[PDB]
């Protein structure tokens, strides 16, 4: 819920494999499955 | 004629590479944002050769 709008894509890794701003604040995405289409699940949570 | 291993290189992969930290002559060390040193050979898994 808590959540920031960006524009800029400078991204990287961090130590647990998380998609992470320059900031290490942690990225959103949503959930599809190895094998769903569009998305499934509308919630946003961290992409892995 | 006695052809024998005398062993292997190390080779290291950390998580985050753009988090370890430059020492001096072109070196990095870990550090808690780059993650853990993880020891493997060469061309096996996700290293390279």
């Amino acid at each position: 819920q808590q959540n920031e709008l960006t524009r800029n894509g400078a991204f990287h890794l961090n130590k647990e494999n998380y998609m992470v701003t320059a900031n290490d604040e942690f990225l959103l995405g949503y959930q599809v499955d190895p094998s769903s289409g569009e998305v499934s699940s509308y919630e946003p949570q961290p992409i892995n | 004629g006695e052809n024998v291993t005398l062993g292997r290189v190390a080779l290291v992969r950390v998580p985050n590479e753009q988090g370890l930290d430059k020492k001096g002559g072109t070196q990095w060390d870990s550090t808690q944002f780059s993650g853990d040193k993880i020891w493997g050979e060469s061309n096996k898994g996700s290293f390279g050769t």
